[PDB]
Order: C-alpha cells, then structure tokens, then sequence
RNA sequence: CUACCACAUCCAAGGAAGGGCAGGCUUACCCAAUCCUAAUUCAGGGAGGUAGUGACAAUAAAUAACGAUACAGGGCCCAUUCGGGUCUUGUAAUUGGAAUGAGUACAAUGUAAAUACCUUAACGAGGAACAAUUGGAGGGCAAGUCUGGUGCCAG
C-alpha cells in the first residue's frame, strides 16, 4: 500500500492551525488518490477527519512519488468557517 | 529580369502555334504566343509535355518564367525563353498531376 | 537557424560521411550528426582561444581546467587525458560513441543498433531512477553503469506484453 | 516499498544507518563512500587518493603502501564522522566536511603469512624456492572484512581472518584513533560485529557479539585458515 | 504518383540497407578483414593467383 | 562535498530538455524553499512563460549538454574586473603589499 | 446647467429632444491568487487568469525490430575498349513468436470553476494493417500513329 511521511510539521496556536508537507510514495498504482491519504493521516494523526485540507499536490515526473502539502485544525465546528470558500465543497 | 524587375509575367494567351503540327509534343507543337500585360508586346512561350497544351486555351492569364535550357535539344527552337508555369493562378504541373482544376 | 550545414552540402567524402556514420550508429538522417558537429565546432573554437594564450594566464588556467573537467564528467574524454589539446584531438565519432542508442547496444542487451533504437523508443530501458525514450541522450561516465530495463517493462521484472498475454489468452480459449 | 536510491559503479557492499534519515553506502571496486539524504535524494561522494609514490616519499624523508582496491565495511561513529574498511588494511576516518580522509591508517591486521616455499616451488632446489618467494613483493596484506562502531562512542572494533578483534579509541578532538589492544578469544574469519551495553549511566557492562566463519561472506576465497571454528564470539567487558 | 516502395518511407530503414549494400561493395573492392579462425581451416578458398602483385610500388 | 543529485532524478522530460544544469538547480531549490516556507504555489502565466520557459529551454538545448554547460566558453564577457590580483584596494604605496604577505 | 454658434435625429410639422470607435486599402468563460473598495472570512472592482483569432518562424521521437526454414547461383567494383579484379549473395520464397504507440476509450489527480492536465483502466500490428511524399535519371512495350529516306532503315 501507499506510505505517507510528514516533514516540517509545525503547530500554529492563534488560528488553531497545524501544517506539514508530506511525501507520499506510491508503489505503482496510478496517482495520489487523495481520499486515501486523508484517511491515512486520520489513523496516523488524531485528525478529526473533515478538519484536514490537502492542496499542495505536485507529482514529480515518473510516478511513484508526490510532494503533498496539507493543513489541519482541531475542533471541526469552527473549522468550517475558518476555511475559505473553495474547499468545504470537498 | 527579362523585361522589368520581376521574374514572372502575367499574360493573355492569344492563340496556339503548333496545334496543326503533326508530330506529338514536338518543340514547334509546344510553343504558344502570349502578350504581356504591362506593355502589350507579344512573346512566344513553351508549354511542356503536350497534355498541358491541351489544358491552356484562350484568356487564361498565364504566368511566365524563364526557360534556362542547359543545351541545344534534338529539334528545339532557339530564342524561345519562356515557359508557362501557372495557368489561371494555379501551377501547371499540378494540373498535369491533376491535383487541382482550372477555374473559369 | 539552430543547426548549421557546411558551406557546400555535397562532396565525395561528405556523401559517404552520412552513409558510414548513420549505418554503424543507427542515425536517422543528417540532422543530428550535423547538430553534434555544430556543438563540437563550438567546443573546438572555444578550445582555440584557450590555447592561444600562455601558461599562468588567468584565462587558460581556470576554464581550461573546467573544459577538461566537463568532458570527463560526460565521459567523452578519458580520465588521464587532462591535456588542453586533447579536446582539439577528439572528433565527432566519440560523441556518437557516447550516444545512448549506441550505448544500449555496446553494453549488450540489444544484439544490433536498430534493435536498440526500437528498444529506446518503445519506452523500455531506464537510466537509474527514470526511464528515458530519446536515442541521443549523452550518457555520462558515472551514470553508464545503471543502464537496465525499467521495472515497469516486460523485458524487466513486470508482466509480459499485451500480445504474449493475448496469445496466452487465445490458447486458453483453445483449451 | 518506499524509495529507491541509485548511483554506485560497483556492488554496494555494506550500508550503515543512524537515527537521522540519512545513510552511507559503499561500493567496492569504484572505492566510493556515498552518503545519501534519503528524503532528499541527494548524494555525497567521498573519493580516496592515497597516492603511493608520495606516501613512500614522505616515509623516506622521515612500510609497504598497498593501494586500496575496494572499500568493504562502513559505519558512522557520529553524524560528523564515519569510518571505512578497505581491502588493504586501511581504516579511514572521514569527516563529513572533508572529501579527503581526516585520519588515514595503514595495515591494521598486518600482512598475510608468506606462501610455503615447497608449495609454490614446482622444483627440487630450496634456494630457488627462496628466489620463488620474491621477498616483500609477493607479500599481501590482511583485509578489513569487519569494522563496527558503537554509536556515539569513542571505540570501534575492527576484525579480519587473523583471529583478532582490534579496538581503537578516538581522540576527543575526533581526528585520530589509537589501538587499544587485541581481543583474540576466537580465531577465524569474522564477518559481523555486534555490541550490547547494559547497566547504569557510568557503570556499564558490555556484551560483544562477533560471528566467526570458515570463509568470506560472499564466496569461498579462502586458503590455509587454521582453527576456523564457526560460531559466535562473546566478549564481556566491564566498566 | 509513380509507385515507390516501403523502403523510402523510413530513413532509418533506408540508411541501414544503403550501408549494408555499401559494405558488400567494400568487400568487393578490397579484401577487408573478418574475424580470424574460431575453427579449423587453414588457408583460402577463392584460388591463388600467380601474377597478381597487389602491392603498391615505392617509386622514387 | 557538494550535494549532488541522483542519477535519474535530474532529467526533466525524458529527452528534449537537458539532463540538469547547475543554474537550474539553484533556481529550483530557491523556489521550493519558497514553497516550503511561505506555504503557497505559483502559476504558469504566459506573460512570464514566454521567456522564463522558452528561451531558458532554447538555451538549455544548446548550452548545457550531458549535464554540463559548454556555451559559456564561447561567450565574450571579459573576466578581469571581478578578479585582478585577487581583489580591489590593491596598489598605492608599498605598505599595502607589505602587510599582505606579513 | 445656461444662453450663443454649427450639425444630425422624431413628428399629426404645433415641439420634445441630441451628443464617434474598432476594420480594410475577438467585446467569450472567470472573484480562487493578488491588491483596492459598498459596510467589505459575506461581497464588489475592464486589478488578474483560460478559450478560439492567430505555423509573420523554428523544433524532438515513431512511420518496425527479432528469428527459423526452403530456394537458387551469381552479385558487386575499376577502366575508352579487348578486359581486369573480388566475395555467401539474392529471395515480391514461406513462416514463427515478440515488443510498442497512432489511437480508441472507465475512473482517479489537477486547477477556484475550469482548460489543458499527470494518468489509470480494458483493448488496439500481419501487412491491399493504423495504407506519407517530393525531385532527378535511364529505359522498354502494340497487327498503334506520323515524317524523311538508296528494300528490311533513320527520326
């Protein structure tokens, strides 16, 4: 299966953020399949599933590896309205 | 340039010499006469490979280029310097390859 | 334009220059041999004004060291060939020697030049991490030992091709 | 599977790791020590350059300098330095700042015993067999087939098929080590050395594991080996 | 269009067959070397001429 | 040690674009540090991409070959202003060289 | 806005009205990013992006590899010419297993929506298939036609 690796994790207290880049290492399959990795960080990090937003998805040419960037808060009730309009449709 | 500053010549076909010649695609057969538009003088013009003499008829506003022969042929007329290259604004070799058609 | 032809493009020697070089190295036409000769002419003219100056001159010392250092990185010039005029002595045949299409043959793996050219362009053989599909690649000296079929290739460690499996499927229908 | 790294000319003989996400790997016949940042896919070359005609010259102005042909065993003493085992007795401590070795050591387990005079002979005259030994020219060194370091310490253990486990304590400035002594409790071709410490902060009992074999790991390649008892060499050191 | 061949449709196939045809011409022009002996046979197979003298003359 | 890249990770398009140039590395780690610090991307707008990709790649076709630049020797920028006798403030008296070798 | 002076437009002819650009010898999708702004995480802004309209010139691949049999005995080079060299070559001969994309064509990334877009899937090569050309030279063929000749020839 796929494997994620979080780098440059950093917590942010005034806006209740925490952000990290992530390297995902596909064995072969097709792509990132971003519904999987948000489930993957849901059981690796205490993620409170819908509080995460992964957007910085740049795949290197050749497949099998993608540098992902994501952001997750806590307390999902206020996390809906601290988010901009272009990703709660996700 | 043969007459002006150009390497080509629009010209009105008047008649067709060598249509009464007996031998097919001979040099006397192939030559036609054509008047250049800018001065009205009449010049003679080769039309190659007799099937395209069958294409040019009368007021086709043909295009004329130089001959550029590399030597005397079997029975060629010397002095004839012009060959028809485009008839009715389309290339005469393409008509011989029947790629296009003569517009009227 | 990009590449420059010589001043007269037909000689007695030139017509078999394209015949000999393309037939033994699998070249497509005159285009890429003239491109490499264009690059070699820039290198050899840059080799001139290096060498019209003297020793302990600031121009000859610095990029004169670098120019031999660049070619030993790409493997055209040998390791012991750290002479400033050996870069003049090398010809167009050694760049074509370092071409990946001819490198695929010369390492084995191909049995011919044109079968290497087919194997190059059929997206088969990889250079280390990445699988490449260009005949003219300028394989460096350090990266030459990692020329092998890709893991996602039927000659490598993957599934067989789509017509061997279809032939296996057709005889399975016969069974 | 996670990630693949590429770049050696010869076969990667040994690999060492630490807590930080980086490793050093060594190819034999290209004589390359190669440090990699695995999440960054970035290599770090380390070439040798023990020039023999100058190293004999500095000895004569102040001793058989065998040229290295391979580097076999690698480990890091810390983040900033690592040790390499070559196949000419060379133990090189490499600073990560310096492409050259910051400390060069010649033959550690000595030279091999001379071939027998009647076994290289093919002839009945003994003094011609002495001329068939060629003196110092045919003498070959013992090769470093094992070199392990305890992490973040000053001592590392070297080994070969001399039946000797040599311990070497580095300086506090981390630029030179000296031979503490020999652990000769087992005889044969050692392959891997393992350590265990236990106890308090200062009072640390030690357990040393060494794997003695009858021949090399990757092949047979053996001759005239005496007392090759296979098994595990156990050394227990106190304080 | 006059009926051409499949050979002219590709330059790489054309350059291969032009070179192999030129190689066989080169074997016809001069006796080029090929191999040696991985087998048994000793001499030649096409006859030995007497008055041949395929040697260049060193005229002064 | 100079932090060289891996064997296959250098190349850009399997082919036409070059293997790697050191200037292309220097721009790439600078923009990805800008990615990894300021946490935002940047687009490919045609106003910049008409120059910042095209003549960059047309230079990279003819200058960097096999991973190594060669067009810079054929360039004609003189290299003496950045150098002469290793720096400026060089010669007015004899003391400026006297305390240099001292 | 007011008279003044020109010029149009609308009528029942009594009055209400009224203010050239692009083109030659395209005015569509879109408030995300970025800044300003009604109040302004809510919204707005011809502030910014993508589409055709555009080869005013240049550019990298593919457009088959790989064999196994059977057939035949000439092929090729030089030179005015008598000739002289040299060698497993030529198959419109059958035939086999490969490998691949040109394309079809789910779904998953991408980007605000998108677009391209990385890609996956399942297929997709036996020759009239998925059938590219352009230019130059040399010929030959009829119970065919024409011209000149000292049969049967020359053109």
């Amino acid at each position: 299966a796929v494997t994620i690796r979080t780098r440059k994790v950093i917590s942010n207290p005034l806006l209740a953020r925490k952000q990290f880049v992530v390297d995902v290492l596909h064995p072969n399959r097709a792509n990132v399949s971003k519904d999987e990795l948000r489930e993957k960080l849901a059981e690796v990090y205490k993620a409170e599933k819908d509080a995460v937003s992964v957007f910085g998805f740049r795949t290197q040419f050749g497949g099998g590896k993608s540098v992902g960037f994501g952001l997750v808060y806590n307390s999902v009730a206020e996390a809906k309205k601290f988010e901009p309009t272009y990703r709660l449709v996700r | 340039s043969p007459f002006g500053g150009s390497s080509h010549a629009k010209g009105i076909v008047l008649e067709k010499l060598g249509i009464e010649s007996k031998q097919p695609n001979s040099a006397i057969r192939k030559c036609v006469r054509v008047q250049l538009i800018k001065n009205g003088k009449k010049v003679t013009a080769f039309v190659p490979n007799d099937g395209c003499l069958n294409f040019v008829d009368e007021n086709d506003e043909v295009l004329l280029a130089g001959f550029g022969r590399k030597g005397k042929a079997k029975g060629d007329i010397p002095g004839v310097r012009f060959k028809v290259v485009k008839v009715s604004g389309v290339s005469l070799l393409a008509l011989w390859k029947e790629k296009k058609e003569k517009p009227r | 334009k990009t590449y420059s032809t010589p001043k007269r493009p037909y000689e007695s020697s030139r017509l078999d220059a394209e015949l000999k070089l393309a037939g033994e190295f699998g070249l497509k036409n005159k285009k890429e041999i003239y491109r490499i000769s264009f690059q070699l002419s820039k290198i050899r003219r840059a080799a001139r004004d290096l060498l019209t100056r003297d020793e302990k001159d600031p121009k000859r010392l610095f990029e004169g060291n670098a120019l031999i250092r660049r070619l030993v990185r790409v493997g055209v010039l040998s390791e012991d060939k750290k002479k400033l005029d050996y870069v003049l002595a090398l010809k167009v045949e050694d760049f074509l020697e370092r071409r990946l299409q001819t490198q695929v043959y010369k390492l084995g793996l191909a049995k011919s030049v044109h079968h290497a050219r087919v194997l190059i362009t059929q997206r088969h053989i990889a250079v280390g991490k990445q699988i490449v599909n260009i005949p003219s690649f300028m394989v460096r000296l350090d990266s030459e030992k990692h020329i092998d079929f890709a893991p996602t290739s039927p000659f490598g460690g993957a599934r067989p091709g789509r017509v061997a499996r279809r032939n296996a499927a057709r005889k399975a229908e016969a069974s | 599977q996670l990630e693949i790294l590429y770049g050696h000319h010869d076969i990667v003989e040994d690999i060492s790791a630490l807590a930080m996400e980086r490793c050093v790997t060594v190819g034999a016949r290209d004589r390359t020590a190669m440090l990699w940042k695995i999440p960054d896919e970035t290599r770090l070359t380390f070439r040798g350059g023990d020039e023999p005609q100058k190293l004999l010259r500095r000895w004569m102005k102040e001793p058989l300098f065998f040229c290295e042909g391979s580097i076999d065993v690698v480990s890091m003493v810390d983040d900033f330095h690592f040790i390499t085992g070559s196949d000419n007795g060379n133990i090189c401590l490499w600073s990560l700042a310096k492409k050259k070795p910051i400390f060069t050591e010649r033959i550690a387990h000595g030279i091999l015993p001379e071939p027998s005079f009647n076994d290289i002979s093919g002839e009945t005259d003994e003094e011609l067999r002495k001329r068939q030994l060629q003196g110092k020219k045919l003498l070959q060194p013992f090769w470093i087939t094992s070199l392990y370091a305890i992490p973040y310490s000053n001592v590392f253990i070297s080994g070969s098929w001399s039946g000797s486990l040599k311990v070497w304590k580095i300086s506090d400035n981390l630029r030179s080590f000296e031979l503490l002594g020999e652990l000769s409790g087992a005889k044969g071709v050692v392959t891997k050395i393992q350590v265990v410490e236990s106890g308090k902060h200062g009072k640390e009992k030690f357990r040393i594991l060494a794997s003695i074999a009858k021949e090399h790991r990757l092949g047979r390649w053996i001759a005239n080996v005496s007392g090759a008892r296979n098994g595990i060499y156990s050394a227990v050191i106190d304080q | 269009t006059p009926k051409r061949n499949k050979d002219n449709r590709n330059s790489r196939v054309k350059k291969r067959k032009k070179y192999q045809k030129a190689q066989k011409k080169l074997k016809s022009v001069r006796a080029v070397y090929s191999g040696g002996q991985s087998g048994v046979y000793e001499g030649e197979k096409t006859g030995i001429k007497k008055g041949l003298t395929r040697s260049v003359k060193f005229k002064n | 040690p100079d932090w060289s890249a891996s064997i296959g990770a250098d190349i850009v398009n399997h082919g036409r674009g070059g293997i790697k140039s050191l200037r292309d590395t220097e721009k790439e780690r600078r923009v990805t540090s800008f990615e990894e610090d300021n946490f935002t991307r940047l687009n490919i707008t045609n106003k910049a991409e008409k120059r910042k990709q095209k003549q960059r790649e047309r230079n990279a076709r003819m200058n960097v070959i096999g991973g190594e630049d060669f067009g810079i020797f054929s360039s004609k920028r003189k290299l003496e202003d950045s150098t002469s006798r290793r720096g400026a403030k060089k010669t007015r008296s004899a003391w400026d060289r006297a305390q240099r070798r001292l």
